[PDB]
């Protein structure tokens, strides 16, 4: 999940986007 | 805008950042 990618890998702005309701 | 290393509170933050009044679930895996 992006909890994940963030952390192990790298993840942008616009993919966190994705998490906003 | 950059690609981002974000972990434990730290992605909290850019969350809020980025949703601001929208809101935002934090869901990690179990
Ligand atoms: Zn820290």
């Amino acid at each position: 999940g992006i909890v994940e990618q963030c952390c192990a890998s790298v993840c942008s702005l616009y993919q966190l986007e994705n998490y906003c309701n | 805008f950059v690609n981002q290393h974000l972990c434990g509170s730290h992605l909290v933050e850019a969350l809020y950042l980025v949703c601001g009044e929208r809101g935002f679930f934090y869901t990690p895996k179990a």
